[PDB]
């Protein structure tokens, strides 16, 4: 019965660290084949550059 | 040799210019560009651009 000021809210906290280090949770890309000797646009494991 | 040094500390000094901040929260432009949202990166280069 209390009012809204009081009623409990669930919180979570998503600390994700973006970093240098090897990443080991990320999206559903479909992470495909590279090419090489010939210059691409990639995302490269979110280094994105060409 | 002193003016060619002298040139090269200049030259060098504006390559490594770059990776200074200046206050953003980053220093390589894609990653800047590649985690936020148009109207909340735009402030963010535009100070590293100036």
């Amino acid at each position: 019965t209390n009012g809204v000021g009081y009623q409990p809210y669930r919180v979570v906290v998503l600390s994700f660290e973006l970093l240098h280090a090897p990443a080991t949770v990320c999206g559903p890309k479909k992470s495909t084949n590279l090419v090489k000797n010939k210059c691409v646009n990639f995302n490269f494991n979110g280094l994105t550059g060409t | 040799q002193d003016v060619v040094n002298q040139n090269a500390q200049a030259l060098n000094t504006l390559v490594k210019q770059l990776s200074s901040n200046f206050g953003a929260i980053s220093s390589v432009l894609n990653d800047i560009l590649s985690r936020l949202d148009p109207p909340e990166a735009e402030v963010q280069i535009d100070r590293l651009i100036t």
